[PDB]
């Protein structure tokens, strides 16, 4: 944080400074070749069409012809293994910002970590819709809103709370 | 840096050729500066039966990086049979002479 | 993620850091315009159980104690009437505390006129 | 071997209403509940499309251009019509596309084929009759695939020849209408790319006679042209066409 | 249409979205609009070139709809100033301006 | 007219789509500004003879 | 030669329509002003002062 704002003093409240990409663990080809590795991150070569993403069981009910299927944007959010006749579909990487959370340096150097729009399990550990919080304690309390973290949480020191 | 070279290889001394002694035996980086300086030799380094002084590397794994040197003379596998230093069938020494 | 593309682009400065600067105003500013408009009494009033104000009739505006959402019925009905590293932050009011605070401005003006606007 | 036909009867032919058929599959991409707008080669809408019969005596086989692509319509009972013959010059000087579906399989050949001027299938009252070449000198491409296929039967296939790629589209389809194209939608799926890297200028229909001279079965086809075009096509949450728009038909659609 | 305000501003939003996403699959004059496709079919030398043309259309592209979305912005937060100013003269009082 | 400048013009996407768009929309927001200064009433009234 | 056109004049096109909509912007709240005292001095009498 001292480092994106350019300053040694940081003021208190929450400031972006870094993504959060997970990376492809291993790299899986399929040709009509390595094995097939389901629900993790993984690059995917399937028939020349190259990728990053997590491949998992599909519902989709493909008719022969279709090979790949394409969403509103034209990715191709499923694909089907050309050797076993199966349905995938490819959500992309857990990717999010990562907010450090802290109050001034003057009052403490305790931060806390918010990796936005990602789960716990893919990274005082707390899931909010905002995204998984990293250092933060849960109380059932209520106060106001010191720090804004999103969807109706927020952050505050008194060790850092949420 | 001083070598000598064939004459259809002085097209390869520069930035982001490909070409042979460009991969294997002198690699000029991407973003080089500098000045590249040819002239024919003819009357010097050459003989009527063969100057075979000046040699390049005819046979390696990878490409080098730019300012990069080879002068190991160790021996290359050009087949599935490992060779164990010692030549043989796909077993060629790395260092080749100009005629 | 292409190593030598952001290798190139480092060539072009702090054209990334200027974009994430304007859309993280606009961010913050959208949750400032929220907290301008909806934010603007800090005690949580409510209506008294008995609804006697002289036959005046609140139910389509106050919130309905069967719907979990504690949305009233014109806000449920406005609800359901409206229908590649991009990613969406939530905001930082929530559409239920939205609607409570709504709701204590409701009550606000309901039981006690323009006077909890102006102090008690 | 070659037979002339000779006892054909002299008529102009006919033309009709394309109405909104002649829509195949761009792509092998799945996509659902969407609105996609593509630009190909496409059979415009209540086009002009030429219409040919076999009925006794009519005998419709002409030299048909094949231009950009070709939509050939079928109005099909007792199968009389058994393939295409694809090609410039049709002879041994050029090489020449031959497909056929026979009592057993269909067979593709690319061949340098010295073709008939009639070329014809025959059943005997079982098929024991095949003149359509004479000879077959340089063969490159062979595919040998399994059959295609009141008039009961609709058969639409559109061919297009891009970069060497020979795409036919086909659609099978129940129908129960005497005499013309039923009003109505059915996108045709794709059957097959072949890697042909022929050209292709010229085309003819195959059909088959019936033997008790020769009597022609009663059948009917359609042919139309592939214009270069924008379709909006509407995919359901199965997967399948269902409605399309020509982009350039009317203000409406556009 | 009685909603037609909102209903616009998402759309608005939406359909911005899409055209940034959209703008990806333009090569803006290289071969490919793949990076991998250009990555993996040319040497560094000149694929340096087709990133570059990429990477310039995509800046351009992204700096367009941040234009647009600070203009949008502004004129949402005049809108809300003005949502504000309803909810404090018109709820919290009683006003005497007319319409 | 050059057709080879449109050519290479559809290689940059719908930029002329979002400028069209924009213009648009302020083509309209202008009617839309003139609608809102002078349309405030209804009834057209007349001063008596 | 021609892309050096088009990037040049789609820069001024880009240009020109940034800060039409800046105007437009401008303009927009100068009429919503002028609605305000169409409505408030107009159709009736207003307190506010200047
Ligand atoms: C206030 O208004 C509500 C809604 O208009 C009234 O609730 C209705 O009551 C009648 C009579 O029991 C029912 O038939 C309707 O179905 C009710 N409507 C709804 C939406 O629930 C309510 O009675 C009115 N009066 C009071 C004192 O609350
Ligand atoms: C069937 O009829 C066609 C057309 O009349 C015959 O084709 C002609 O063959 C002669 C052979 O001497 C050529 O000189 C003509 O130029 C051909 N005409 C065309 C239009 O191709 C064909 O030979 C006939 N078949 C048989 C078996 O006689
Ligand atoms: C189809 O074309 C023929 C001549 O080519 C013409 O006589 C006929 O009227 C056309 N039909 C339609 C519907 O345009
Ligand atoms: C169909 O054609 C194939 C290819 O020549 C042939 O082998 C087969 O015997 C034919 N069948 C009949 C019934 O003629
Ligand atoms: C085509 O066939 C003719 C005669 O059979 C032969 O002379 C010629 O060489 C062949 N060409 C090729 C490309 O096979
Ligand atoms: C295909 O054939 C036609 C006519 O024979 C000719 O005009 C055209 O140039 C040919 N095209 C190719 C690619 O050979
Ligand atoms: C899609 O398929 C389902 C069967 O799972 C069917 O019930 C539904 O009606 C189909 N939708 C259309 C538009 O045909």
């Amino acid at each position: 944080t001292k480092c994106t704002l350019k300053s040694f003093t940081v003021e208190k409240g929450i400031y972006q400074t870094s993504n959060f990409r997970v990376q492809p663990t291993e790299s899986i080809v399929r040709f009509p070749s390595t094995n097939l590795v389901k629900n993790k991150c993984v690059n995917f070569n399937f028939n020349g069409l190259t990728g990053t993403g997590v491949l998992t069981e599909s519902n989709k009910k493909f008719l022969p012809f279709q090979q790949f299927g394409r969403d509103i944007a034209d990715t191709t959010d499923a694909v089907r293994d050309p050797q076993t006749l199966e349905i995938l579909d490819i959500t992309p990487c857990s990717f999010g910002g990562v907010s450090v959370i802290t109050p001034g340096t003057n009052t403490s150097n305790q931060v806390a970590v918010l990796y936005q729009g990602v789960n716990c399990t893919e990274v005082n550990v707390f899931q909010t819709r905002a995204g998984c919080l990293i250092g933060a304690e849960h109380v059932n309390n209520s106060y106001e809103c010191d720090i804004p973290i999103g969807a109706g949480i927020c952050a505050s020191y008194q060790s850092i709370i949420a | 840096d001083s070598f000598v070279i064939r004459g259809d290889e002085v097209r390869q001394i520069a930035p982001g050729q490909t070409g042979k002694i460009a991969d294997y035996n002198y690699k000029l980086p991407d973003d080089f500066t500098g000045c590249v300086i040819a002239w024919n030799s003819n009357n010097l380094d050459s003989k009527v039966g063969g100057n075979y002084n000046y040699l390049y590397r005819l046979f390696r794994k990878s490409n080098l990086k730019p300012f990069e040197r080879d002068i190991s003379t160790e021996i290359y596998q050009a087949g599935s049979t490992p060779c164990n230093g010692v030549e043989g069938f796909n077993c060629y020494f790395p260092l080749q002479s100009y005629g | 993620d292409s190593t030598e593309c952001s290798n190139l682009l480092l060539q072009y400065g702090s054209f990334c850091t200027q974009l994430n600067r304007a859309l993280t105003g606009i961010a913050v500013e959208q949750d400032k315009n929220t907290q301008e408009v909806f934010a603007q009494v800090k005690q949580i009033y409510k209506t008294p159980p008995i609804k006697d104000f002289g036959g005046f009739n609140f139910s389509q505006i106050l919130p309905d104690p069967s719907k979990p959402s504690k949305r009233s019925p014109i806000e449920d009905l406005l609800f359901n009437k409206v229908t590649n590293g991009l990613t969406v932050l939530p905001p930082l009011l929530t559409d239920e505390m939205i609607a409570q605070y709504t709701s204590a401005l409701l009550a606000g003006t309901i039981t006690s006129g323009w006077t909890f606007g102006a102090g008690p | 071997q070659c037979v002339n036909l000779t006892t054909r009867t002299q008529l102009p032919p006919a033309y009709t209403n394309s109405f909104t058929r002649g829509v195949y599959y761009p792509d092998k991409v799945f996509r659902s509940s969407v609105l996609h707008s593509t630009q190909d080669l496409f059979l415009p809408f209540f086009s002009n499309v030429t219409w040919f019969h076999a009925i006794h005596k009519r005998f419709d086989n002409p030299v048909l251009p094949f231009n950009d692509g070709v939509y050939f319509a079928s109005t099909e009972k007792s199968n009389i019509i058994r393939g295409w013959i694809f090609g410039t010059t049709l002879d041994s000087k050029t090489q020449s596309l031959l497909i056929v579906n026979n009592a057993t399989n269909v067979v593709i050949k690319v061949c340098e084929f010295q073709f008939c001027n009639d070329p014809f299938l025959g059943v005997y009252y079982m098929e024991s009759e095949f003149r359509v070449y004479s000879s077959a000198n340089n063969c490159t491409f062979e595919y040998v695939s399994q059959p295609f296929l009141n008039f009961k039967n609709l058969r639409e296939f559109v061919f297009k020849n891009i970069d060497g790629y020979f795409k036919i589209y086909s659609k099978h389809t129940p129908i129960n209408l005497v005499r013309d194209l039923p009003q109505g939608f059915s996108a045709l799926e794709p059957l097959v790319d072949l890697p042909i890297g022929i050209n292709i200028t010229r085309f003819q229909t195959l059909l088959a006679l019936h033997r008790s001279g020769w009597t022609a079965g009663a059948a009917a086809y359609y042919v139309g042209y592939l214009q270069p075009r924008t379709f909006l096509l509407k995919y359901n949450e199965n997967g399948t066409i269902t409605d399309a728009v020509d982009c350039a038909l009317d203000p409406l659609s556009e | 249409s009685a909603l037609g305000k909102l209903q616009d501003v998402v759309n608005q939003n939406a359909q911005a979205l899409n055209t940034l996403v959209k703008q990806l699959s333009s090569n803006f004059g290289a071969i490919s609009s793949v990076l991998n496709d250009i990555l993996s079919r040319l040497d560094p030398p000149e694929a340096e070139v087709q990133i570059d043309r990429l990477i310039t259309g995509r800046l351009q592209s992204l700096q367009t709809y941040v234009t647009q979305q600070l203009i949008r912005a502004a004129e949402i937060r005049a809108s809300a100033n003005l949502a504000a100013t309803k909810m404090s003269e018109c709820v919290l009082g009683q006003s005497k301006r007319v319409d």
